[PDB]
């Protein structure tokens, strides 16, 4: 009888143990398996992928507009919109992004913004995408948003621009929940000179906005998410 | 593994910043293309996010409750909980739902454990040394009838003994007919104008129907089974929108009328931070 | 050496479709579509491949984009299972096997502003109106070449409409993560997406089950200049290609 | 070292560090260079 | 190894009893230096006096009470002990808490043994053979409400489950955001006039929710679940001054008023011995 | 099924076993270590540093005067300051090293006790450092201080001296904890002819006093301290 | 004593695991096998054998 | 020999033999040689 | 690896994949050949 002393917390169910285990059905052949397009390895590959980002988000209830940012013509030095970067709430909570950083407590890298106009094609227009790192208030003028890391966005037969918010904190990680000390700043746009409508066009254009995560993007220490809820367990 | 690469100022006529989302890419634009980065590294892996790790940790998927006393003069026995049995679902559950619905198509070898407790509301002087019998049923295995049916036996039904509060853990190599399990089955098992959609013969796996075989003390002892389970040898395929409305049923992706909204509206306009 | 990318010609079978303002074709997980191979085949009987008189451009009936159109849906192979001889070797077998290469059309000029979303949904089990426990029924789901109107009223047995949960559950702004297209009428008028046989199977019913769902949302309004109709046309075209059945049966019989 | 026979009660894999992301964020047909317009 | 080395009389001018503390430099004096040594060695190592011994050696640094009862009618359970949850703070126990302030910044793995102990002063036969959860919560994770909320379900919460009076051991790598725990962080988290001074990100781990899972029984069982915490990969920097005062708060260096003298007055004058 | 049989004391949850643990964040990733000045790998290093001495323990409350030792001039054989070398007790009870020692139950090796002058720079006074050996009573006079080890320091240049308290002792390792048995011994300080001050001064000059340990101290069997204390858990 | 840790679900009956087991019946010795035809390995093998339908299940 | 493949399981790596107390004792910039004259 | 001696407490031989339907199935003196006639 080989003489064995039990440590503590022997016979404890923990539900991150991942240990062999006897099973029930012996001999049993799992299926052959199959060529299946689009396979995930890791969630890091799904997550790069741009996602629509409800940046109207001042509407009563849930709309297709909500995603629509409106675009007003002869417009100098006005800001399109702002937003903040807590990608685990406010208008990235709902986004494929979101919803992934939502299930991890610590997030890191840099995050993908794009825009895309979808006005007449014999419009012209010119925006100024500023991020604002954290330390600084939102910036209530162009002037003041254009001193921080800012892409000056010309449209023309380029529809969408592609500004990568570049990873400045001094901790090596934020926290995917919203926190003071791990902010991660702001985000905003204004008109660079004006938007330009051609003859015989108006009412008001819309941009689409996109998020998605850099190849340099990072999440541990996975957490339960708040998004979604139960109550009763289900029946069919 | 280089995170960012140093880069300096740029004049080009090369745009990395400008592109055109109508071809449906994403084109893998780094800091160095908008600003002047320095050269740091990665010092992470990334084994954490990995579908493995995602979807193959322990957690409740099912639960129910039961009681094991003097059973004379219940003629509907499992109806009055001398024994239940619980449809092999991993969609009841919600936290666990949603991360096993963010792909279409998912293949694993499953870890079950079974965790039952003892306890006495009413009077009862003490709390019995109870032996669980957790069995499983394979679609037609005598779906039991009564706490001592025929079926117990367990000669093809897998069976596993324990002690309440003790949990079994047997594994379950992938039971599916396909490659995969059907996350999303945008079809029928069949052609007819009544029959289910979606819940198929790529949903039913079984059913696990729980017990205690020890015959009765003098008080009843209502016990609630919670089922836990782990996935294993993930493999996922097609990743879908994450789930944004809740569930009412298991397998289908029905939802409630006049769903309450999942946008956090601003407190004021767009330009609002 | 001077070329466009905008310019691509598709010709499969006898015929062909001509453009001049596409986007880069989007190939769904990188994936083109192949015929069955032995090592994964678990059915017996021989598979036949009418490669030519089902593999071509069957042009659906167009929509109507106007400035309240909430999108469109279609199911395949539902949605060519009433066209010409793929239908019939789509109903007098049990299974089917075959891809599918998606033309989108919708062309405007210069002035025009809007933007719709070409999505390829693989298994796209919609969701009831009614909510609780209840199902939809297959009369609703196959349509065939009508697809579903989301802007219309509901039918017992039929999905909700609601574009905004996508008819599932899940929200608009999250179908980027499937193979989808953006026409934009100031870049692109014609988006093109070809569709591999997506399934957990190697060979799967062709009737009952359908793999893949094309949808047409209208992300921005339509926009039409001063003067000019508020509506213009979407054509849908699809492509059976790499088209498999087996075992040549008594008609399948679908209700009406 | 594993303490049964069957495949059923070896232990995960760990981490597949096979990554292959361009076939979600790039599942083009024509190849696409950052920085080269997208469209000409 | 050597520890004093043979020196007879010394008249020399080199002076090694003699320097100057105003360069701050501590001469490493030998007691070879000012008097006569013969040779002698160490027989010693030092093994016990590293900060991964003297750190990490399991002790008690939380604990609480609950109570596992029918909680019907109890509308604010959690306030009521039907669950409760302790922020992860290393600063609540003093005999550990000075151990680990004796240094600016530590690095390190954790170790937690959670004891419950099944007790029933009032009327009650028996003491329920109980099954404990105990559930790591990491910042987001919803802060359960309810002993029976949709959080126990633990997919992505780290759940350990264990009967009464055993203990759980799970290992925890190092889960700050900076090399190292911020032992003294003379920093706001951001620039507010109404903010709180070194509470920070680099403070809050998440949190501990204590329960059981088992449906009641006939009695209040009042547990008291007593935490233990062993450290791991002990790595320190900055060796800082002693505690000399003890704490009222967590991770603040705030202390009362009026406090109690901590030098040990002589009897007598300086003079006395 | 590997027979095995339980020894004694199997499950029990021992305070200092060092023993291997399943992990319940499996996958995760600590942070890449970076440099940080001043690591600390055995207390013996930092155990080292001189720390100032509350050697005038004679004041109602806790001064910073508790540290300066008073010196008067034209003082001919007489005392300075005397003291037990009860490190863990005393005045040295809450130095660094008293700190450090108290965390543990046996020290061996010898100290270093430094006396730093403070007093004007045309100042000349002479100072006798003595250590008592165990055994033998607290000096009572500069006569019987001198008989011991002792160090003549003479106040010039050199503002600080050095003396090494040698490790004289029968048994290995003494008593943290003031014990009969484990006496250190005594240390006074005497002065050598007298303290003179140079004209237009008045008034007492002050000796700052430091403790150290030498890099043959030894600490073991580690015990929890006296120095703290604590009647209610702690809340934010 | 060397340290162990009890899983989860230690000392459960499993109705399907096979395991090693201690034997009552020290030194004893089986029978010595003798030759007896129509060996069954597998009941693939003897499923494919030709068995009469009651086709006319109408009685 | 370890039971886990995590760095979060294995055991404490004991004693770090290298010690370096001078840079605690003497944190100066100047070298200080013992017997010399501190400040000249 | 075994702990105890005599063979009752050995495993199970897992899987025998030397396999012979002919005996059950075509039991017969003459060899029958398939696509021949049974009987001529």
């Amino acid at each position: 009888g080989l003489p064995t002393t039990t440590l503590p917390g022997s016979g404890q169910f923990l539900t991150t143990d991942d240990r062999q285990s006897p099973s029930a059905l012996p001999n049993y052949e799992p299926t052959p398996r199959i060529h299946i397009p689009g396979k995930v390895h890791n969630l890091l590959e799904i997550i790069q992928v741009d996602t629509l980002i409800p940046m109207n988000n001042t509407h009563t209830k849930d709309e297709v507009n909500s995603y629509l940012i409106p675009l007003n013509a002869n417009r100098q030095n006005e800001q399109v919109f702002g937003t903040n970067l807590f990608i685990g709430d406010g208008v990235f909570k709902t986004t494929l992004l979101g919803e992934i950083v939502q299930y991890y407590t610590h997030w890191s890298g840099s995050l993908r913004f794009s825009l895309m106009y979808t006005g007449p094609a014999l419009s012209s227009a010119k925006l100024i995408l500023a991020y604002t790192p954290p330390g600084a208030r939102g910036p209530q003028d162009r002037r003041e948003a254009m001193l921080g890391t800012h892409v000056v966005w010309d449209i023309g037969l380029q529809s969408t621009i592609v500004m990568t918010i570049p990873w400045t904190s001094g901790v090596q990680f934020r926290y995917t929940d919203p926190d003071t000390y791990t902010s991660a700043g702001f985000l905003s746009c204004w008109y660079q000179t004006s938007l330009i409508l051609p003859p015989e066009t108006t009412g008001q254009v819309y941009l689409l906005s996109f998020i998605s995560a850099c190849p340099d993007f990072k999440l541990r220490l996975m957490k339960d998410t708040q998004t979604i809820s139960q109550t009763v367990a289900l029946t069919e | 593994t280089v995170a960012s690469i140093s880069s300096g100022p740029k004049h080009t006529q090369k745009v990395p910043i400008l592109t055109a989302n109508e071809t449906g890419a994403t084109m893998p634009v780094l800091p160095s293309d908008s600003i002047e980065t320095r050269t740091t590294y990665m010092h992470f892996n990334g084994s954490e996010t990995d579908v493995e790790c995602f979807l193959g940790r322990a957690a409740c998927v099912h639960v129910t409750e039961i009681q094991n006393k003097d059973a004379t003069g219940i003629d509907n026995h499992r109806e009055a909980k001398l024994f239940n049995d619980w449809k092999i679902n991993l969609s009841s559950l919600v936290q666990l739902r949603k991360k096993l619905e963010l792909f279409t198509y998912v293949r694993f070898d499953s870890e079950y454990t079974i965790l039952a407790t003892a306890s006495q509301p009413d009077s009862a002087n003490y709390s019995s040394n109870l032996v669980v019998q957790a069995m499983y049923v394979p679609p037609g295995a005598p779906n039991p009838k009564e706490w001592d049916d025929y079926t117990w036996q367990s000669a093809s039904n897998p069976s596993v003994f324990f002690k309440v509060g003790d949990t079994s853990r047997f594994s379950v190599p992938y039971v599916g007919l396909a490659s995969a399990y059907n996350c999303f089955y945008d079809g029928y098992s069949h052609d007819d104008a009544e029959t289910q959609y979606g819940i198929t013969v790529l949903n039913h796996m079984g059913s696990m129907a729980f017990r205690i075989v020890n015959e009765h003390d003098e008080h009843k002892t209502l016990v609630k089974i919670r089922v836990y389970h782990r996935a294993k040898h993930v493999e996922a395929w097609i990743p879908r929108a994450p789930r944004a409305l809740p569930y009412t049923s298991i397998g289908r992706t029905n939802y409630p009328k006049n769903t309450e909204p999942v946008i956090k509206k601003r407190k004021g306009d767009i330009k609002s931070y | 050496c001077g070329y466009s990318d905008r310019v691509q010609q598709i010709t499969l079978g006898n015929s062909t479709i001509t453009t001049q303002e596409a986007a880069n074709a989007v190939v769904c997980y990188a994936e083109w579509p192949e015929y069955l191979p032995d090592v994964d085949a678990s059915d017996v009987n021989k598979t036949s491949k009418p490669d030519t008189s089902v593999c071509r451009f069957y042009t659906l009936d167009s929509k109507t984009w106007t400035t309240g159109s909430k999108g469109w849906c279609w199911k395949l192979p539902d949605a060519l299972k009433d066209m010409g001889v793929f239908g019939q070797n789509m109903f007098f077998h049990s299974l089917g096997r075959s891809g599918y290469t998606v033309h989108v059309q919708c062309n405007a000029t210069k002035f025009h502003s809007g933007c719709l979303l070409v999505v390829v949904i693989p298994e796209h089990q919609l969701a009831s109106h009614e909510g609780g426990n209840v199902s939809v029924k297959y009369t609703f789901t196959h349509p065939g070449e009508r697809g579903i109107d989301l802007s219309s009223a509901n039918e017992v047995g039929g999905p909700v409409k609601d574009v905004i949960y996508n008819m599932n559950g899940t929200l608009l702004g999250n179908l980027l993560i499937f193979p989808h297209q953006f026409i934009n009428l100031r870049t692109n008028n014609t988006a093109t997406i070809v569709i591999p046989y997506i399934n957990s199977v190697p060979i799967d019913s062709m009737t009952r089950h359908n793999n893949v769902s094309l949808m047409v949302i209208p992300i921005a309004p339509l926009t039409v200049p001063t003067g000019a109709t508020p509506s213009l046309p979407i054509t849908v075209t699809i492509a059976p290609m790499c088209t498999e059945f087996s075992g040549i049966r008594s008609k399948s019989i679908v209700p009406q | 070292i594993n303490y049964y026979k069957d495949a059923a009660s070896t232990s995960s894999a760990g981490q597949s560090l096979s990554m292959d992301p361009s076939k979600f964020t790039e599942p083009v047909k024509d190849l696409m260079l950052k920085g080269a317009p997208a469209l000409n």
